[PDB]
């Protein structure tokens, strides 16, 4: 659900990094 | 790094660039 999340809500790097180390 | 909404392919491409390998494994052969 990450695509719709980011496309509506700006992904901060702190959160975005949590998806992939 | 620009904090952007990143829709579609741009999201998985930016995430691949920052994580560095071992994420997303697909290429078309049409």
């Amino acid at each position: 659900g990450i695509v719709e999340q980011c496309c509506t809500s700006i992904c901060s790097l702190y959160q975005l990094e949590n998806y992939c180390n | 790094f620009v904090n952007q909404h990143l829709c579609g392919s741009h999201l998985v491409e930016a995430l691949y660039l920052v994580c560095g390998e071992q994420g997303f494994f697909y290429t078309p052969k049409t």
